[PDB]
Protein backbone atom coordinates (compact mmCIF):
# COMPACT_ATOMS: atom_id res chain seq x y z
CA UNK A 1 0.00 0.00 0.00
CA UNK A 2 1.18 3.49 -0.94
CA UNK A 3 -0.26 5.93 1.60
CA UNK A 4 -0.29 9.73 1.32
CA UNK A 5 -0.15 12.67 3.74
CA UNK A 6 -1.93 15.98 3.08
CA UNK A 7 -1.10 19.28 4.78
CA UNK A 8 -2.51 21.33 6.23
CA UNK A 9 -5.67 19.53 7.31
CA UNK A 10 -7.56 22.82 7.65
CA UNK A 11 -7.00 26.18 6.00
CA UNK A 12 -8.70 29.46 6.88
CA UNK A 13 -8.36 32.13 4.17
CA UNK A 14 -9.95 35.15 2.48
CA UNK A 15 -11.27 35.94 -0.98
CA UNK A 16 -8.23 37.14 -2.96
CA UNK A 17 -5.55 35.14 -1.13
CA UNK A 18 -3.11 32.64 -2.63
CA UNK A 19 -3.52 28.96 -1.70
CA UNK A 20 -1.17 25.93 -1.59
CA UNK A 21 -1.92 22.32 -0.55
CA UNK A 22 0.66 19.51 -0.33
CA UNK A 23 0.43 15.70 -0.64
CA UNK A 24 3.35 13.48 0.48
CA UNK A 25 3.77 9.98 -0.99
CA UNK A 26 5.60 7.18 0.84
CA UNK A 27 7.19 6.04 -2.46
CA UNK A 28 8.27 7.62 -5.77
CA UNK A 29 5.35 8.06 -8.19
CA UNK A 30 4.81 9.30 -11.77
CA UNK A 31 1.61 11.42 -11.60
CA UNK A 32 -0.82 12.92 -9.06
CA UNK A 33 -4.57 13.62 -9.48
CA UNK A 34 -6.90 16.02 -7.55
CA UNK A 35 -10.65 16.24 -6.71
CA UNK A 36 -13.13 18.76 -5.21
CA UNK A 37 -16.10 17.84 -2.97
CA UNK A 38 -19.03 19.82 -1.50
CA UNK A 39 -21.52 18.47 1.10
CA UNK A 40 -24.05 16.03 -0.36
CA UNK A 41 -22.21 15.44 -3.64
CA UNK A 42 -19.86 12.94 -5.28
CA UNK A 43 -16.25 14.01 -5.88
CA UNK A 44 -15.59 16.16 -8.96
CA UNK A 45 -12.34 15.76 -10.93
CA UNK A 46 -10.38 19.05 -10.85
CA UNK A 47 -6.80 18.51 -12.09
CA UNK A 48 -5.58 15.40 -13.93
CA UNK A 49 -2.03 14.11 -14.55
CA UNK A 50 -0.49 16.50 -12.06
CA UNK A 51 -1.31 19.78 -13.93
CA UNK A 52 -4.00 19.58 -16.67
CA UNK A 53 -7.32 21.41 -16.10
CA UNK A 54 -10.55 19.40 -16.46
CA UNK A 55 -13.27 20.90 -18.70
CA UNK A 56 -15.29 23.58 -16.87
CA UNK A 57 -12.43 24.44 -14.49
CA UNK A 58 -11.40 28.16 -14.35
CA UNK A 59 -7.86 29.36 -15.20
CA UNK A 60 -6.96 30.13 -11.54
CA UNK A 61 -6.19 26.46 -10.68
CA UNK A 62 -2.95 24.50 -11.31
CA UNK A 63 -0.45 22.03 -9.80
CA UNK A 64 3.16 20.80 -9.83
CA UNK A 65 5.68 18.36 -8.37
CA UNK A 66 7.70 15.18 -8.89
CA UNK A 67 8.95 12.11 -7.00
CA UNK A 68 7.23 12.07 -3.62
CA UNK A 69 6.25 15.73 -3.17
CA UNK A 70 3.24 17.05 -5.12
CA UNK A 71 1.23 20.27 -4.69
CA UNK A 72 -1.73 22.30 -6.05
CA UNK A 73 -2.36 26.08 -6.06
CA UNK A 74 -5.03 28.75 -6.45
CA UNK A 75 -3.75 32.24 -7.34
CA UNK A 76 -6.84 34.13 -6.13
CA UNK A 77 -9.59 32.57 -4.01
CA UNK A 78 -13.18 33.11 -5.20
CA UNK A 79 -16.37 32.42 -3.23
CA UNK A 80 -17.09 29.22 -5.23
CA UNK A 81 -13.70 27.71 -4.22
CA UNK A 82 -14.65 26.89 -0.60
CA UNK A 83 -14.75 23.07 -0.19
CA UNK A 84 -12.69 19.91 0.51
CA UNK A 85 -9.77 18.64 -1.61
CA UNK A 86 -8.25 15.16 -2.14
CA UNK A 87 -5.08 13.79 -3.81
CA UNK A 88 -5.08 10.42 -5.65
CA UNK A 89 -2.59 7.86 -7.03
CA UNK A 90 -2.90 5.09 -9.64
CA UNK A 91 0.56 3.69 -10.48
CA UNK A 92 0.05 0.43 -8.49
CA UNK A 93 -2.69 -1.57 -6.74
CA UNK A 94 -4.41 -0.98 -4.46
CA UNK A 95 -5.70 2.45 -5.46
CA UNK A 96 -5.48 4.97 -2.61
CA UNK A 97 -6.71 8.50 -1.91
CA UNK A 98 -5.43 11.30 0.34
CA UNK A 99 -6.93 12.14 3.73
CA UNK A 100 -8.25 15.64 2.86
CA UNK A 101 -7.91 19.42 3.25
CA UNK A 102 -10.79 21.70 4.24
CA UNK A 103 -10.84 25.38 3.18
CA UNK A 104 -13.01 27.58 5.43
CA UNK A 105 -13.79 31.33 5.27
CA UNK A 106 -11.58 33.51 7.46
CA UNK A 107 -13.66 36.13 9.27
CA UNK A 108 -13.16 38.77 11.99
CA UNK A 109 -12.94 37.59 15.64
CA UNK A 110 -16.39 37.32 17.29
CA UNK A 111 -17.02 36.18 20.89
CA UNK A 112 -20.13 34.05 21.58
CA UNK A 113 -23.27 34.78 23.55
CA UNK A 114 -24.01 32.11 26.18
CA UNK A 115 -27.34 30.68 27.35
CA UNK A 116 -28.43 28.17 30.02
CA UNK A 117 -31.39 25.76 30.09
CA UNK A 118 -32.73 23.69 33.02
CA UNK A 119 -34.39 20.30 32.25
CA UNK A 120 -38.15 20.31 31.54
CA UNK A 121 -40.61 18.97 34.14
CA UNK A 122 -42.29 16.63 31.64
CA UNK A 123 -38.76 15.32 31.07
CA UNK A 124 -38.36 14.93 34.86
CA UNK A 125 -41.13 12.30 35.13
CA UNK A 126 -39.12 10.12 32.73
CA UNK A 127 -36.42 9.61 35.39
CA UNK A 128 -33.71 11.07 33.17
CA UNK A 129 -32.94 14.79 32.72
CA UNK A 130 -30.79 16.85 30.32
CA UNK A 131 -29.06 20.23 30.78
CA UNK A 132 -28.24 22.44 27.77
CA UNK A 133 -25.64 25.20 27.18
CA UNK A 134 -25.74 27.32 23.99
CA UNK A 135 -22.95 29.20 22.18
CA UNK A 136 -24.24 31.78 19.70
CA UNK A 137 -22.68 33.13 16.47
CA UNK A 138 -18.92 32.81 17.11
CA UNK A 139 -15.54 32.73 15.30
CA UNK A 140 -13.03 30.99 15.19
CA UNK A 141 -14.33 27.42 15.65
CA UNK A 142 -12.07 26.75 18.66
CA UNK A 143 -14.46 26.78 21.62
CA UNK A 144 -13.94 24.92 24.90
CA UNK A 145 -16.84 23.98 27.20
CA UNK A 146 -16.64 22.55 30.74
CA UNK A 147 -19.41 21.63 33.20
CA UNK A 148 -19.29 22.61 36.88
CA UNK A 149 -21.32 20.93 39.65
CA UNK A 150 -20.84 22.82 42.95
CA UNK A 151 -17.37 23.84 41.70
CA UNK A 152 -16.29 20.33 40.65
CA UNK A 153 -14.83 19.03 37.37
CA UNK A 154 -16.84 16.47 35.40
CA UNK A 155 -16.13 13.85 32.70
CA UNK A 156 -17.72 11.20 30.46
CA UNK A 157 -21.35 12.37 30.54
CA UNK A 158 -21.59 15.18 27.97
CA UNK A 159 -21.90 15.42 24.17
CA UNK A 160 -21.45 18.57 22.05
CA UNK A 161 -22.86 19.38 18.58
CA UNK A 162 -21.66 21.95 15.99
CA UNK A 163 -23.47 23.58 13.03
CA UNK A 164 -21.91 24.16 9.60
CA UNK A 165 -20.39 27.57 8.82
CA UNK A 166 -23.30 29.94 8.17
CA UNK A 167 -23.27 30.73 4.44
CA UNK A 168 -24.17 34.38 5.14
CA UNK A 169 -22.11 35.61 8.13
CA UNK A 170 -19.38 32.89 8.40
CA UNK A 171 -20.11 32.25 12.11
CA UNK A 172 -20.57 28.98 14.04
CA UNK A 173 -22.91 27.76 16.77
CA UNK A 174 -22.40 24.98 19.35
CA UNK A 175 -24.54 22.97 21.80
CA UNK A 176 -23.21 21.04 24.82
CA UNK A 177 -25.64 18.65 26.54
CA UNK A 178 -25.11 17.15 30.00
CA UNK A 179 -27.12 13.96 30.53
CA UNK A 180 -27.64 12.41 33.98
CA UNK A 181 -30.26 10.59 36.07
CA UNK A 182 -33.03 11.95 38.31
CA UNK A 183 -31.66 10.85 41.71
CA UNK A 184 -28.13 12.28 41.42
CA UNK A 185 -29.49 15.50 39.88
CA UNK A 186 -31.62 16.27 42.95
CA UNK A 187 -28.40 16.11 45.01
CA UNK A 188 -26.76 19.41 43.99
CA UNK A 189 -27.62 23.11 43.89
CA UNK A 190 -25.23 25.25 41.81
CA UNK A 191 -24.78 24.22 38.16
CA UNK A 192 -22.37 26.26 36.04
CA UNK A 193 -21.41 26.42 32.36
CA UNK A 194 -17.96 28.00 31.95
CA UNK A 195 -17.02 29.05 28.42
CA UNK A 196 -13.57 29.94 27.04
CA UNK A 197 -12.95 31.64 23.66
CA UNK A 198 -10.31 33.85 22.00
CA UNK A 199 -12.54 36.95 21.72
CA UNK A 200 -13.30 36.75 25.44
CA UNK A 201 -10.85 38.72 27.59
CA UNK A 202 -11.84 36.51 30.54
CA UNK A 203 -13.81 33.19 30.76
CA UNK A 204 -17.57 33.82 31.18
CA UNK A 205 -19.96 31.74 33.30
CA UNK A 206 -23.71 31.04 33.40
CA UNK A 207 -25.18 29.28 36.43
CA UNK A 208 -28.46 28.55 38.23
CA UNK A 209 -29.78 27.08 41.49
CA UNK A 210 -31.63 23.76 41.32
CA UNK A 211 -34.59 24.65 43.55
CA UNK A 212 -35.94 27.89 42.03
CA UNK B 1 -25.17 12.63 -21.63
CA UNK B 2 -23.54 9.78 -19.68
CA UNK B 3 -25.49 9.20 -16.47
CA UNK B 4 -25.39 6.50 -13.81
CA UNK B 5 -28.33 6.18 -11.39
CA UNK B 6 -28.02 4.29 -8.06
CA UNK B 7 -30.58 2.56 -5.80
CA UNK B 8 -32.12 4.16 -2.68
CA UNK B 9 -30.83 4.25 0.91
CA UNK B 10 -31.03 1.12 3.09
CA UNK B 11 -31.24 0.28 6.81
CA UNK B 12 -29.93 -3.18 7.80
CA UNK B 13 -29.78 -5.42 10.89
CA UNK B 14 -26.40 -6.83 12.04
CA UNK B 15 -25.39 -10.09 10.34
CA UNK B 16 -27.69 -9.57 7.34
CA UNK B 17 -26.87 -8.78 3.68
CA UNK B 18 -27.81 -6.12 1.09
CA UNK B 19 -27.47 -5.68 -2.71
CA UNK B 20 -26.93 -2.31 -4.47
CA UNK B 21 -27.77 -1.28 -8.07
CA UNK B 22 -26.25 1.21 -10.52
CA UNK B 23 -27.95 1.64 -13.93
CA UNK B 24 -26.04 3.20 -16.86
CA UNK B 25 -26.78 5.31 -19.97
CA UNK B 26 -25.13 7.51 -22.61
CA UNK B 27 -22.47 4.99 -23.69
CA UNK B 28 -21.98 1.34 -24.73
CA UNK B 29 -22.11 -0.79 -21.56
CA UNK B 30 -19.58 -3.62 -22.08
CA UNK B 31 -16.68 -1.45 -23.35
CA UNK B 32 -15.85 -0.09 -19.87
CA UNK B 33 -15.13 -1.45 -16.39
CA UNK B 34 -17.12 -0.24 -13.38
CA UNK B 35 -15.46 0.52 -10.01
CA UNK B 36 -16.86 0.84 -6.47
CA UNK B 37 -15.74 3.21 -3.66
CA UNK B 38 -16.95 3.98 -0.10
CA UNK B 39 -16.71 7.10 2.08
CA UNK B 40 -17.05 6.55 5.84
CA UNK B 41 -18.19 9.49 8.05
CA UNK B 42 -15.11 11.53 9.02
CA UNK B 43 -12.85 9.00 7.27
CA UNK B 44 -11.48 9.53 3.73
CA UNK B 45 -12.01 7.61 0.48
CA UNK B 46 -11.36 3.88 -0.03
CA UNK B 47 -11.27 1.77 -3.23
CA UNK B 48 -13.00 -1.64 -3.23
CA UNK B 49 -12.49 -3.14 -6.74
CA UNK B 50 -13.84 -3.56 -10.31
CA UNK B 51 -15.65 -5.80 -12.86
CA UNK B 52 -15.45 -6.28 -16.67
CA UNK B 53 -18.90 -7.03 -18.24
CA UNK B 54 -17.27 -8.72 -21.27
CA UNK B 55 -15.57 -11.42 -19.17
CA UNK B 56 -17.10 -11.26 -15.67
CA UNK B 57 -13.65 -11.09 -14.05
CA UNK B 58 -13.14 -9.22 -10.76
CA UNK B 59 -10.22 -7.68 -8.85
CA UNK B 60 -10.22 -6.55 -5.19
CA UNK B 61 -7.97 -5.04 -2.54
CA UNK B 62 -6.59 -6.83 0.54
CA UNK B 63 -9.36 -5.44 2.78
CA UNK B 64 -12.72 -6.19 1.21
CA UNK B 65 -11.65 -9.62 -0.12
CA UNK B 66 -14.26 -11.72 1.70
CA UNK B 67 -16.70 -8.83 2.33
CA UNK B 68 -17.83 -7.74 -1.16
CA UNK B 69 -18.72 -9.34 -4.50
CA UNK B 70 -19.08 -7.24 -7.68
CA UNK B 71 -21.57 -8.49 -10.31
CA UNK B 72 -23.18 -7.28 -13.59
CA UNK B 73 -25.31 -8.14 -16.64
CA UNK B 74 -25.27 -6.72 -20.19
CA UNK B 75 -28.95 -7.57 -20.79
CA UNK B 76 -30.24 -4.75 -18.55
CA UNK B 77 -27.23 -2.38 -18.34
CA UNK B 78 -26.71 -2.46 -14.56
CA UNK B 79 -23.88 -3.32 -12.14
CA UNK B 80 -24.31 -4.82 -8.66
CA UNK B 81 -22.36 -5.00 -5.37
CA UNK B 82 -23.39 -7.22 -2.43
CA UNK B 83 -22.15 -6.86 1.17
CA UNK B 84 -21.91 -10.12 3.14
CA UNK B 85 -22.09 -9.94 6.96
CA UNK B 86 -23.00 -6.43 8.06
CA UNK B 87 -21.31 -4.73 11.02
CA UNK B 88 -21.70 -1.19 12.41
CA UNK B 89 -18.23 -0.39 11.02
CA UNK B 90 -19.60 -0.89 7.47
CA UNK B 91 -21.84 2.23 7.68
CA UNK B 92 -21.00 4.63 4.80
CA UNK B 93 -21.97 6.09 1.40
CA UNK B 94 -21.26 3.78 -1.57
CA UNK B 95 -20.44 5.14 -5.06
CA UNK B 96 -20.28 3.44 -8.45
CA UNK B 97 -17.71 5.11 -10.75
CA UNK B 98 -17.06 4.30 -14.41
CA UNK B 99 -13.59 3.14 -15.49
CA UNK B 100 -11.41 3.82 -18.54
CA UNK B 101 -8.84 6.07 -16.84
CA UNK B 102 -8.99 8.66 -14.05
CA UNK B 103 -12.39 8.77 -12.30
CA UNK B 104 -14.77 11.31 -13.86
CA UNK B 105 -18.38 10.06 -14.05
CA UNK B 106 -19.79 9.09 -10.64
CA UNK B 107 -23.25 8.03 -9.46
CA UNK B 108 -25.43 9.84 -6.91
CA UNK B 109 -24.47 7.64 -3.92
CA UNK B 110 -26.23 5.06 -1.72
CA UNK B 111 -26.51 5.13 2.08
CA UNK B 112 -26.27 1.92 4.12
CA UNK B 113 -26.96 2.18 7.87
CA UNK B 114 -26.31 -0.87 10.06
CA UNK B 115 -27.57 -1.15 13.66
CA UNK B 116 -29.63 -3.38 15.99
CA UNK B 117 -32.34 -0.80 16.80
CA UNK B 118 -35.80 -0.51 15.18
CA UNK B 119 -38.23 2.30 14.24
CA UNK B 120 -38.92 4.60 17.19
CA UNK B 121 -40.91 7.82 17.63
CA UNK B 122 -39.37 10.98 19.16
CA UNK B 123 -39.99 12.66 22.54
CA UNK B 124 -40.31 16.49 22.64
CA UNK B 125 -39.38 18.70 25.62
CA UNK B 126 -39.34 22.54 25.71
CA UNK B 127 -36.45 24.78 26.81
CA UNK B 128 -37.84 27.82 28.67
CA UNK B 129 -36.03 31.22 28.35
CA UNK B 130 -37.06 37.47 31.54
CA UNK B 131 -39.43 40.09 30.08
CA UNK B 132 -37.34 43.16 31.11
CA UNK B 133 -34.22 44.31 29.20
CA UNK B 134 -31.82 42.28 27.05
CA UNK B 135 -32.11 39.38 24.60
CA UNK B 136 -33.60 35.93 25.37
CA UNK B 137 -33.42 32.47 23.76
CA UNK B 138 -35.63 29.33 23.73
CA UNK B 139 -36.17 26.07 21.81
CA UNK B 140 -37.32 22.45 21.55
CA UNK B 141 -35.47 19.25 22.46
CA UNK B 142 -36.10 16.11 20.38
CA UNK B 143 -34.81 12.85 21.87
CA UNK B 144 -34.80 9.03 21.61
CA UNK B 145 -35.68 8.33 17.94
CA UNK B 146 -34.49 6.04 15.09
CA UNK B 147 -33.66 6.40 12.26
CA UNK B 148 -32.95 9.75 10.58
CA UNK B 149 -34.10 12.30 9.38
CA UNK B 150 -36.38 14.66 11.38
CA UNK B 151 -37.61 18.19 10.50
CA UNK B 152 -38.24 21.21 12.76
CA UNK B 153 -40.22 24.39 11.97
CA UNK B 154 -41.40 27.47 13.91
CA UNK B 155 -44.99 28.81 13.64
CA UNK B 156 -45.58 26.94 10.33
CA UNK B 157 -42.49 28.44 8.65
CA UNK B 158 -43.55 32.00 9.56
CA UNK B 159 -40.27 33.05 11.26
CA UNK B 160 -36.69 32.21 10.22
CA UNK B 161 -34.84 35.03 12.01
CA UNK B 162 -32.18 33.76 14.44
CA UNK B 163 -33.16 30.07 14.21
CA UNK B 164 -30.52 27.34 14.64
CA UNK B 165 -31.11 23.58 14.29
CA UNK B 166 -28.12 21.41 15.26
CA UNK B 167 -27.09 17.99 13.81
CA UNK B 168 -28.32 14.79 15.48
CA UNK B 169 -25.89 13.00 17.79
CA UNK B 170 -25.77 9.23 18.30
CA UNK B 171 -25.94 8.13 21.95
CA UNK B 172 -24.38 5.08 23.68
CA UNK B 173 -27.92 3.69 23.68
CA UNK B 174 -27.78 3.66 19.86
CA UNK B 175 -30.59 6.12 19.09
CA UNK B 176 -30.68 9.79 18.03
CA UNK B 177 -31.10 13.19 19.72
CA UNK B 178 -31.00 16.88 18.66
CA UNK B 179 -32.23 20.36 19.77
CA UNK B 180 -33.46 23.44 17.88
CA UNK B 181 -33.12 27.04 19.16
CA UNK B 182 -34.09 30.67 18.42
CA UNK B 183 -33.25 34.13 19.90
CA UNK B 184 -35.93 36.81 20.49
CA UNK B 185 -36.43 40.21 22.22
CA UNK B 186 -37.57 39.93 25.87
CA UNK B 187 -40.40 42.43 25.33
CA UNK B 188 -42.14 39.81 23.17
CA UNK B 189 -42.48 37.02 25.76
CA UNK B 190 -45.55 38.81 27.11
CA UNK B 191 -47.59 38.98 23.89
CA UNK B 192 -45.99 36.51 21.44
CA UNK B 193 -46.60 32.77 20.96
CA UNK B 194 -43.86 30.35 19.88
CA UNK B 195 -44.63 26.84 18.55
CA UNK B 196 -42.12 24.27 17.23
CA UNK B 197 -43.34 21.78 14.59
CA UNK B 198 -41.49 18.43 14.66
CA UNK B 199 -42.10 15.69 12.05
CA UNK B 200 -40.87 12.10 11.54
CA UNK B 201 -41.84 10.27 8.31
CA UNK B 202 -40.58 6.71 9.18
CA UNK B 203 -43.19 6.48 11.98
CA UNK B 204 -45.82 8.97 10.71
CA UNK B 205 -45.58 11.23 13.77
CA UNK B 206 -46.52 14.94 13.79
CA UNK B 207 -46.32 16.82 17.11
CA UNK B 208 -46.06 20.59 17.74
CA UNK B 209 -45.13 21.92 21.19
CA UNK B 210 -45.83 25.45 22.44
CA UNK B 211 -43.12 27.14 24.55
CA UNK B 212 -43.68 29.85 27.19
CA UNK B 213 -42.09 31.50 30.28
CA UNK C 1 0.78 4.86 -15.48
CA UNK C 2 -1.58 1.87 -15.32
CA UNK C 3 -3.96 0.95 -18.14
CA UNK C 4 -7.57 0.31 -17.21
CA UNK C 5 -8.75 -1.13 -20.53
CA UNK C 6 -8.10 -4.70 -21.71
CA UNK C 7 -6.46 -5.50 -25.08
CA UNK C 8 -8.89 -5.60 -28.07
CA UNK C 9 -9.88 -8.66 -30.16
CA UNK C 10 -9.22 -8.89 -33.91
CA UNK C 11 -11.45 -11.39 -35.77
CA UNK C 12 -8.90 -14.18 -36.36
CA UNK C 13 -5.52 -13.48 -34.66
CA UNK C 14 -3.45 -13.94 -31.46
CA UNK C 15 -1.80 -11.45 -29.06
CA UNK C 16 1.10 -11.81 -26.63
CA UNK C 17 3.81 -9.79 -24.90
CA UNK C 18 7.51 -10.38 -24.24
CA UNK C 19 8.89 -7.16 -22.80
CA UNK C 20 7.20 -6.29 -19.50
CA UNK C 21 7.57 -2.61 -18.51
CA UNK C 22 8.53 -1.65 -14.96
CA UNK C 23 5.17 -1.53 -13.18
CA UNK C 24 3.62 -4.78 -14.47
CA UNK C 25 1.83 -7.03 -11.94
CA UNK C 26 0.82 -10.70 -11.71
CA UNK C 27 -1.27 -12.38 -9.01
CA UNK C 28 -0.41 -15.95 -8.04
CA UNK C 29 -3.31 -18.41 -8.00
CA UNK C 30 -2.40 -22.13 -8.16
CA UNK C 31 -3.56 -23.73 -3.79
CA UNK C 32 -2.74 -20.29 -2.31
CA UNK C 33 -2.32 -19.69 1.45
CA UNK C 34 1.04 -17.90 2.00
CA UNK C 35 1.49 -14.33 3.31
CA UNK C 36 1.94 -12.78 -0.17
CA UNK C 37 0.10 -10.52 -2.67
CA UNK C 38 1.42 -9.79 -6.21
CA UNK C 39 4.58 -10.25 -8.30
CA UNK C 40 5.99 -6.82 -9.15
CA UNK C 41 8.53 -5.87 -11.82
CA UNK C 42 11.01 -3.38 -10.38
CA UNK C 43 14.30 -1.90 -11.58
CA UNK C 44 16.48 1.01 -12.66
CA UNK C 45 18.40 1.38 -15.94
CA UNK C 46 20.89 -1.41 -15.10
CA UNK C 47 18.55 -4.39 -14.61
CA UNK C 48 15.07 -5.32 -13.36
CA UNK C 49 13.76 -8.12 -11.14
CA UNK C 50 10.54 -9.63 -9.76
CA UNK C 51 9.96 -8.70 -6.11
CA UNK C 52 7.61 -11.19 -4.46
CA UNK C 53 7.91 -14.90 -5.37
CA UNK C 54 4.93 -17.18 -4.70
CA UNK C 55 4.33 -20.45 -2.85
CA UNK C 56 1.31 -22.75 -2.47
CA UNK C 57 0.14 -25.47 -0.07
CA UNK C 58 -2.43 -28.30 -0.20
CA UNK C 59 -6.19 -28.49 0.58
CA UNK C 60 14.21 -1.14 -19.59
CA UNK C 61 12.01 -4.25 -19.42
CA UNK C 62 11.87 -7.54 -17.49
CA UNK C 63 11.43 -11.07 -18.92
CA UNK C 64 8.64 -13.51 -18.02
CA UNK C 65 9.23 -15.17 -14.60
CA UNK C 66 10.06 -18.90 -14.21
CA UNK C 67 7.07 -21.27 -13.65
CA UNK C 68 6.18 -22.05 -10.02
CA UNK C 69 4.35 -25.01 -8.43
CA UNK C 70 0.66 -25.04 -9.48
CA UNK C 71 -0.09 -22.66 -12.39
CA UNK C 72 -3.55 -22.44 -13.95
CA UNK C 73 -4.40 -22.57 -17.67
CA UNK C 74 -4.38 -18.76 -17.88
CA UNK C 75 -2.25 -16.16 -16.08
CA UNK C 76 -3.50 -12.56 -15.89
CA UNK C 77 -1.34 -9.42 -16.04
CA UNK C 78 -1.86 -5.80 -15.06
CA UNK C 79 -0.32 -3.67 -17.81
CA UNK C 80 0.87 -0.05 -17.69
CA UNK C 81 0.74 2.91 -20.11
CA UNK C 82 3.37 2.35 -22.82
CA UNK C 83 2.89 -1.43 -22.89
CA UNK C 84 2.84 -3.13 -26.29
CA UNK C 85 1.36 -6.49 -27.36
CA UNK C 86 1.78 -8.23 -30.75
CA UNK C 87 -1.09 -9.46 -32.91
CA UNK C 88 -4.95 -20.15 -39.35
CA UNK C 89 -5.09 -17.49 -42.06
CA UNK C 90 -2.83 -15.05 -43.91
CA UNK C 91 -3.04 -11.23 -43.89
CA UNK C 92 -2.27 -8.65 -46.58
CA UNK C 93 0.31 -4.98 -36.59
CA UNK C 94 0.81 -4.06 -32.92
CA UNK C 95 -1.46 -2.81 -30.11
CA UNK C 96 -0.26 0.02 -27.82
CA UNK C 97 -1.83 1.58 -24.71
CA UNK C 98 -2.10 5.40 -24.73
CA UNK C 99 -3.37 8.18 -22.42
CA UNK C 100 -4.59 11.61 -23.64
CA UNK C 101 -7.42 13.39 -21.78
CA UNK C 102 -7.07 11.38 -18.56
CA UNK C 103 -8.40 8.46 -20.60
CA UNK C 104 -6.50 5.22 -21.35
CA UNK C 105 -7.27 2.86 -24.26
CA UNK C 106 -5.49 0.29 -26.43
CA UNK C 107 -5.16 1.56 -30.01
CA UNK C 108 -6.91 -0.60 -32.61
CA UNK C 109 -4.13 -2.57 -34.32
CA UNK C 110 -4.85 -1.97 -38.00
CA UNK C 111 -4.31 -5.54 -39.20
Amino acid sequence: DIQMTQSPSTLSASVGDRVTITCSASSSISYMHWYQQKPGKAPKLLIYTTSNLASGVPARFSGSGSGTEFTLTISSLQPDDFATYYCHQRSTYPLTFGQGTKVEVKRTVAAPSVFIFPPSDEQLKSGTASVVCLLNNFYPREAKVQWKVDNALQSGNSQESVTEQDSKDSTYSLSSTLTLSKADYEKHKVYACEVTHQGLSSPVTKSFNRGE
Amino acid sequence: QVQLVQSGAEVKKPGSSVKVSCKASGYTFTSYRMHWVRQAPGQGLEWIGYINPSTGYTEYNQKFKDKATITADESTNTAYMELSSLRSEDTAVYYCARGGGVFDYWGQGTLVTVSSASTKGPSVFPLAPSTSGGTAALGCLVKDYFPEPVTVSWNSGALTSGVHTFPAVLQSSGLYSLSSVVTVPSSSLGTQTYICNVNHKPSNTKVDKKVEP
Amino acid sequence: ELCDDDPPEIPHATFKAMAYKEGTMLNCECRIKSGSLYMLCTGNSSHSSWDNQCQCTSSGHCREPPPWENEATERIYHFVVGQMVYYQGYRAAESVCKMTHGKTRWTQPQL
